[PDB]
């Protein structure tokens, strides 16, 4: 019954997971020195947990999965493994020779009808097989009940689901990152608690972010471009960084996922659809949308996020490839700090004071017999440009003390306007939430196409000789 | 639980099922204070007091030191022979942490450098060359039952002594006997020595005093007289169990001992 | 005899409970993190106490309620539950599957009845059964004693209780928050023990209140106007959020549940009825009400609400949208801040004093002339706004002893014209009890509305279905 | 024989209870966390104490009774029940359902009497019974020896008094709150111990009382008004508020409540009566009256009031509905308090430098940490009002010392009256006021009708149908 994960016995995330789960019961066990292990114990404890509360002797549907990985498992699997990616091909050998090695050693796991599977596909690609197929999404002809995505950035999210609904499926899951920095029209940003940092593709050449490199210059006072540029915008491109892997992501299909409370699905047949957050955990989010059949209600057309940590978005001045210039930074603050920041945040700080009242809050040395430890509660290389958000935050409020209004009246006069007043720093307090207007009815899906057979004979080779052998 | 005095002399029942070696019962210091009926024994309360910490961590890291009280249970005795009989029961038993805590406390820190404490060594579960020695796992004295971590040896370790006599408690005698107690005053070597020595009877046997003390009235007895009397020492009839019952007992320099012990030995 | 709860065992909130509870047991156990544990934890005991009070073998009726939740209990309940919500078919499907999963393991309840009652049901939908029916509360056609509305917003008070009393019903029973804040004419508030946020539609662009978003503007002089406002009031849209899920309100129907004392029903038949208090726990209130026929004594409009804690109500100035303007907020204290509190009151004391001291009370209170920790602390984020509503508030004490008037005389300046002090906000202290006008007589409930079904054939046939499984 | 009383196991408010009940002994014992425990309580002990005191083998009368809470009783009741308010008739389906629910088990209280009787009233709603009646305490025709009165303010007390005498009554009671506040004709005033509020309609919109509500959309300037008012003087109506119940009553029979010492009633038949105080406790009193035929003693028409704390009287400053004006308050505080001040008052002090003091004494004392004054003497939301009065009343101390006038003299320029804002009765004094002590008018408010209607009858009748 207890639950091992790998993470290091000293560390100050296993406080986190287990408020997180208080079902469970974790216990470290660290083999491998990852630098994503944070990473990677949330998943795990994911799955459990949906296991735990979904029906037996029902079939799922596990979109875009590694079949390496739910092999051990005593539920039913059906796996659609496109060949669209790069590391396919280790995915399916990795496969095909654990699952070689595995028969006849292992009693009960359906291990005999597997081989079969493997081998029947094989021979045909187009056949449908229970626990195997090379379709996608959208063409997958299997009926279920049960569909479970995971980590998942590649795909519309309302055109997918109707798809899934059109079969008969009534349950949906999601597991990811948290879409509400991209809401915002961020430049950059980081998840400190899981070491990943996300930035634009045209400041890839900055000096003082997460993620940039630049050199060494000296600077001359002049240069000519063909491009005159004058306007700094966010573009569609997304690089991600997780611990030491680079994974490339798109801003339209990242913003389709921050689905609304209630929406209608309309088309040849009619669904009412709705979505929970149950589990939330400084960054990663778990997702229920329940489907059924028909059209009842109203739509309104919002989400709502609730924030238990701080959440700070503020303007900040670098120079990219040797040019000063201005964009905007998030991140996200524990709500230890937050707290105990409320006194000084009363008057006028200068950044100076605030940066090193923060190293004092965050610094502790520790003695243990005769040993000696260093601990801190947050990353030391965002505490600069955390501390430059309450500075401005702190004068933007006194500046609405003086300027007192009148109730119930808009001040507009020598001319018929009203003067727009600047803004530099968002910051969300715990226990607040935000809001923002989406869409909530969606009409046109259609998307058709053509299948084609995304294999190779060299490769197809190999895994028949891999899978020959007397057991 | 409650104590009986049966028209003056006191007799203690064993009812609570706490834990008892033997058929000694064990309680706390401040128990005993609280109790009118244990006014006797009080002053020993007191001096096993000063010695009860829950610990300490940090700089200057501890570890909990508890003490207790053992007094006799189940026999009806006089009130003077209470007293005694508790003062050497108590004492074995909180003589025994005291090294396991010294052992312990070496483990977990640094032993100093300055001191003789680098007779201890940590050593290897697998090559166990001493016949006992002390863990760290469960802090006790064990033979040979894979004690993992890294096992610590040392000069002590090689006979565990203090573990030696944790046990003899479970063969304490509770009841005196009663018998005429006679003795012999004086500077001893003149006539005490040969009372077991010249005119010694046939069931006697040599037991008292040093191993030295032992050997040399047999020796004595046997050159000048005979009568073959073996020799038994204090420590191993004290310790190990006993045969058929002496017909005459000729223990000398008992004094040296404490009363308490000698009153189980008769 | 005890009762379990799913709260964390380390929480504060457990002695409010148990304060308002006297005559049970509660103890902590907990299963799920939930974001509104604080919120079901006091509908689960008001359920309790309200079966307690009232006598077995009386027929009970539940007014747009989940028949999952009445499924194991002794009392005969009917639900009356029409089709007008998203949430309705999950709510449906859930109850047969879950019927269905106990056929034969539970033979206490009346486990047959009910699922005989929902297969006659789903042949014709215009069957009146004992347990189960598809109307309205003004369409349901079953005489019972007992009516209970737990967490009802969306009905008229009066016209819904004269339609259950003509059917022979003499007690009532009404669970949810407190209506006192939108009888003053609030723009947003807030209840901070249940992690509840509430706000009006024209103001959802703000910056410092508890549901709000905006973004990063550099300013813009002057602004393009199609149309003209000036006007800034309350509409009739309100917005909630209980922890992470959305609701909207109306204003006229919150307001129609805020009763008074004695009123009379007037139609074809007539009835005169009362209203009373029996607990109240930091917003959330327990109603009952008792009708009896006939006419008897005299109304006078006037209702009555008890003070066990601080509420405030203060104006202040925010930016919507890039533009300065000023409303209204109100907002609850607890009793133990207020008491401590009064020391300082008695002079002139600037908004910065008054946050740090707040922030220092908010750790150490003196008690018994000994000293220990606050243990009943308030949410960090709304300091700021009541540390200024303290300073209004003393200011404008003082201006009232410096204009000593005669006693017995009201200065008037034939028209006579008289000047209006300024107020800038309402303060009521622990143990003090508020009164207002408001309607006690009603006579028009002529609403000739027919009924439809709302049901559909796929539904139907799921439905159908999962009662087929017999085993 | 111990008593258990509904309220919390460490409330300031049992050593008040129990010094002020010295014959039994108080145990607490909480199940239901009502807004009302404290009021509930005394009059709880209050019964007990006139049940014992009485013969119980004399018939009693109840004006306006709830008969519910009579059933488990051992004494005779009359309950005389008219239907004059919406609660009434709760209370009589209440009465019936409990009847027939405890048939057959308790067979010894007279159950199946009371359920006979019942029957009949319901069969004809005119006859007189010696358990249920349904006239009023005018038109009763029953003839007994003892009456009680409890929380009743909407009877004329002589008038009352004088048709009770008639049918051979010697002795009656009267529990209810103290009527020496509206002598002094206040505005408005508070019960701070009891947690009760009372105020007048003109004053419904003030800020800074305990019974109010006011607005915040405000800030202009000219009110045009057709009426040139320039009064405030109180009114008849009056409303209360006990924990979250209102209660509207009048000033007129308020007052007629506060009787002399001795008063005589004449009409057809002569009595001579007599007033006095038994148990006083905050607020609550309770009243022992007894009547005597014929004419004896002369008369002198006076009320004398013992106060054992501090009663206070002052004026204030509030705006209602916008316009600022002024009007007299009231309320009570306690001895400890008022002791601990006499220092202090020696000298001219600043209300705000008052308002620290009292703070400090109220919530900020300690003796050995044992008993000190429980960190609660007094409620926090009357300091201000108090810290006022004390000031104002040492500053007016002075000035009648720098104004020394001769002996047995006085000065005509015509003479000129000084002005008065606070008026304090310090405990161990006594107040006297003026009444009236001769009654002679027999009205006769005689017009019968009966107030039952025929649903009501049919639901009793079938709850008493099956006899389980
Ligand atoms: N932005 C993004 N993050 C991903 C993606 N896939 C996985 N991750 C995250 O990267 C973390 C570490 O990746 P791994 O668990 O090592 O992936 P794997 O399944 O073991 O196999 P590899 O991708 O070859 O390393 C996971 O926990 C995911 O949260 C993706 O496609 N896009
Ligand atoms: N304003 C408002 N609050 C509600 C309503 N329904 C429930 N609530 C409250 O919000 C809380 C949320 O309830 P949940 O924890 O989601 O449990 P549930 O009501 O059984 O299931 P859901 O349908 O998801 O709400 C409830 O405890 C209620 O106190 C509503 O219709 N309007
Ligand atoms: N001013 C005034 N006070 C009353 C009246 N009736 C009762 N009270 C007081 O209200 C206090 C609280 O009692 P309630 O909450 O009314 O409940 P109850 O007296 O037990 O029974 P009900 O009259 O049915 O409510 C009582 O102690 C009375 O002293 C009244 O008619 N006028
Ligand atoms: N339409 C789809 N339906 C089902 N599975 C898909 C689909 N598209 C991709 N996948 C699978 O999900 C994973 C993502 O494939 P993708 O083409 O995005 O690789 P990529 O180039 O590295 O981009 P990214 O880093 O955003 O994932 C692949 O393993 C793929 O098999
Ligand atoms: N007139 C009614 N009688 C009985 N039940 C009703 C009535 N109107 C609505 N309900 C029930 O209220 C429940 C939820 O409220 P509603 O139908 O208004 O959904 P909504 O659009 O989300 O609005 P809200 O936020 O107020 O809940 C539904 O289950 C519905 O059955
Ligand atoms: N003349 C009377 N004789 C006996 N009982 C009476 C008489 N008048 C009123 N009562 C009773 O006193 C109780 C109080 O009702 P009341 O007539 O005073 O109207 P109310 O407005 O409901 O109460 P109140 O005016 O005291 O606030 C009622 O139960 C009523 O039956
Ligand atoms: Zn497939
Ligand atoms: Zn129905
Ligand atoms: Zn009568």
């Amino acid at each position: 019954d207890p639950v091992y994960v790998d993470i290091d016995a000293d560390s100050a995330f296993l406080k986190a997971l287990q408020r997180a789960y208080p079902m469970f019961e974790v216990e470290p066990r660290q083999v491998t020195p990852n630098d994503a292990a944070n990473a990677r114990a949330f998943s795990h404890l994911a799955i459990k947990l949906i296991e735990q509360e979904i029906d037996p002797d029902s079939t799922i549907l596990d979109i875009g999965s590694a079949p390496a990985r739910r092999m051990m498992s005593d539920r039913k699997y059906h796996c659609v493994c496109p060949m669209r990616s790069a590391e396919d091909p280790e995915r399916l050998a990795n496969y095909a020779r654990k699952l070689a090695s595995a028969a006849g050693k292992v009693l009960d796991r359906n291990i005999s009808g597997k081989i079969g599977d493997l081998q029947a596909v094989m021979a045909v690609p187009d056949t449908e097989t229970p626990t195997f197929c090379l379709h996608t999404d959208v063409s997958c002809r299997q009926r279920a009940d049960v569909a479970i995505y995971q980590d998942v950035y590649a795909v519309h999210a309302p055109t997918s689901l109707y798809h899934q609904a059109i079969k008969g499926v009534r349950l949906a899951y999601w597991v990811g990152f948290d879409t509400t920095p991209f809401m915002y029209n961020a430049m950059a940003g980081a998840y400190p608690s899981y070491s990943t940092n996300w930035a634009d593709e045209q400041v890839l050449k900055a000096k003082n972010i997460g993620l940039c490199s630049t050199d060494l210059t000296e600077g001359r006072r002049g240069k000519l471009s063909i491009m005159r540029g004058k306007k700094l915008e966010p573009c569609d491109r997304v690089l991600f960084s997780v611990g030491s892997t680079l994974y490339p992501e798109s801003r339209k299909l990242l913003k389709s996922w921050h689905l609304p409370s209630v929406f209608h699905l309309k088309g040849k047949l009619s669904f009412t659809c709705r979505c929970d957050t149950v589990v939330s955990c400084e960054g990663y989010v778990v997702k229920r949308i329940t489907m059924s059949p028909g059209l009842y209600g109203k739509t309104t057309g919002y989400a709502v996020t609730h924030h238990a940590d701080g959440f700070l978005m503020c303007k900040t001045t670098d120079t990219v490839d040797g040019e000063r210039v201005s964009f905007s930074v998030c991140t996200y603050v524990p709500a230890t700090i937050c707290d105990q920041m409320t006194g000084i945040l009363a008057t006028e700080v200068t950044p100076e004071d605030a940066q090193k009242l923060l190293v004092g809050l965050n610094q502790r040395i520790v003695v243990n017999g005769r040993t000696q430890r260093n601990t801190n509660t947050m990353k030391n290389y965002m505490i600069p440009v955390v501390a430059q958000a309450f500075s401005k935050w702190a004068k933007e409020c006194r500046k609405d003390m003086e300027d007192e209004k009148l109730l119930g009246v808009r001040e507009r006069t020598c001319l018929w306007a009203f003067k727009k007043q600047k803004t530099h720093t968002v910051y969300k307090r715990p226990d607040t939430q935000s809001i923002q207007k989406v869409q909530a009815e969606f009409d046109s899906f259609v998307v058709p196409s053509l299948w084609s057979s995304g294999l190779s004979i060299p490769l197809r080779t190999r895994i028949k000789w891999l899978l020959s052998k007397v057991p | 639980g409650i104590i009986e005095t049966p028209r003056g002399a006191i007799k203690v029942t064993a009812q609570p099922t706490d834990h008892v070696v033997g058929e000694y019962l064990v309680l706390s210091p401040q128990t005993v204070l609280r109790s009118q009926k244990l006014s006797l024994i009080h002053a020993l309360a007191e001096q096993v007091k000063t010695c009860t910490h829950s610990g300490r961590a940090g700089r200057y890291a501890v570890e909990a030191y508890d003490g207790r009280v053992l007094v006799p249970s189940g026999y009806a005795i006089s009130p003077e022979d209470f007293q005694s009989l508790s003062e050497s029961a108590t004492m074995v038993y909180n003589e025994r942490e005291f090294v396991n805590r010294k052992l312990h406390h070496i483990a977990m820190h640094g032993p100093a450098l300055n001191t003789d404490e680098e007779s201890y060594e940590l050593v290897r579960a697998e090559r166990t060359e001493h016949e006992y020695v002390y863990d760290v796992d469960q802090r006790r004295c064990c033979k040979k039952e894979e004690a993992a971590g890294l096992v610590l040896v040392g000069d002590l370790t090689n006979p565990p002594y203090h573990e030696f006599a944790y046990e003899g408690l479970k063969i304490r005698p509770a009841c005196p006997y009663k018998i005429a107690v006679i003795g012999v005053f004086g500077v001893p070597g003149s006539g005490k020595s040969a009372i077991i020595k010249n005119l010694v009877t046939r069931q006697d046997l040599v037991t008292s005093g040093k191993k030295e003390n032992c050997q040399e009235i047999t020796t004595d007895v046997m050159r000048q007289r005979g009568l073959e009397i073996s020799a038994r020492t204090v420590d191993s009839l004290l310790l190990n169990g006993c045969n058929r019952p002496v017909d005459v007992l000729y223990v000398d320099e008992a004094f040296a001992c404490h009363s308490g012990t000698l009153l189980a030995l008769i």
